[PDB]
């Protein structure tokens, strides 16, 4: 996903810096993240057939992910309000 | 002494204990060909069809091939040769396996097959035993029909 | 039995299936049991197949 959004985002990455670090840098544009991730979800979802653990262990990994960073940018506004 | 006496000790010692490795080589020997009828396509032509272990059944086969053996033996050609050339044509079909192009070798398997196809059900089903030997052998030979048409075609 | 004993005597019989091969709620993990531990397992290698007598005991069991 990191990936896809740099390529997205038509951003240039130092070679001193990473993908990642470049990523991580301009936070402002973080959220392409989000839809790059969902498009691979029905890319891999559509291969996906039955007897498959991966089919809802990947859905879970995303849950989880999304929901910590709901989590921590409405605590970090509620404490610091 | 000729090993000939002690294997003959060991043959009838065997004929009343059970030591598959030891009555067949030496009933073999004996010109017993009815006891090891009824001794290995009874037991080990189904045990090893079933189980796929075909290297020692393969040996017996053809040590029970030899025409001096044969010329005593009946039937052999009833059901013994037959599984023998069973035996080659799946191995031959290996050999086919691991390589990529022998026509001259897949007409032949063709038609050894044409002609185990009509020799498959003479035999067989002496029992409920027999039944699933007949059974299995039909439908591998039906297998390897389709296998052989499928494998000649252009491509 | 009756579908079995139904028939002339050349189907008499029937294989004994092979072990294990199954779970619940299909497309789940491939193993699910609701009465479990082992410690041996019956030959599979070497199939059986089970016959109106051996069928017969078996529902006698039953």
């Amino acid at each position: 996903a990191i990936q896809l959004a740099l390529d997205k985002r038509m951003c240039t990455v130092p070679q001193n810096l990473t993908a990642a670090d470049v990523y991580f840098r301009e936070v402002s544009q973080m959220e392409i993240i989000f839809e790059c991730l969902v498009d691979k979800e029905e890319a891999d979802l559509e291969s996906t057939s039955i007897d498959s653990v991966e089919w809802a262990n990947i859905v879970v990994n995303v849950n989880t992910i999304l929901k910590d960073m709901l989590h921590v940018a409405c605590q970090y506004r509620q404490s610091k309000n | 002494l000729p090993a000939q006496w002690i294997h003959k000790a060991k043959a009838v010692r065997s004929r009343r204990d059970g030591d598959k490795h030891k009555e067949a080589l030496y009933l073999l020997k004996s010109h017993q060909w009815n006891q090891c009828h009824k001794l290995v396509t009874r037991h080990l032509a189904a045990d090893a069809v079933i189980n796929e272990n075909y290297r020692y059944l393969r040996g017996f086969l053809g040590e029970l091939a030899r025409p001096e053996h044969c010329k005593h033996i009946q039937d052999w050609e009833t059901a013994g040769k037959v599984y023998l050339d069973y035996i080659s044509v799946i191995e031959m079909l290996n050999q086919i396996r691991q390589d990529e192009c022998s026509g001259g070798e897949l007409e032949k398997l063709h038609t050894k097959v044409m002609s185990l196809c009509k020799w498959v059900e003479l035999i067989q089903c002496y029992s409920a035993k027999g039944r699933l030997a007949q059974s299995e052998m039909a439908k591998r030979v039906a297998n390897i029909l389709r296998v052989v048409l499928s494998l000649q075609q252009p491509p | 039995l009756n579908c079995l004993r139904l028939i002339r005597p050349e189907y008499a019989w029937i294989v004994q299936p092979v072990s294990g091969a199954v779970y619940e709620r299909p497309g789940a993990s491939p193993k699910r049991n609701y009465d479990g531990e082992s410690s041996a397992v019956p030959s599979s290698s070497q199939i059986e197949i089970l016959e109106l007598r051996d069928l017969e005991k078996e529902y006698v069991l039953a």
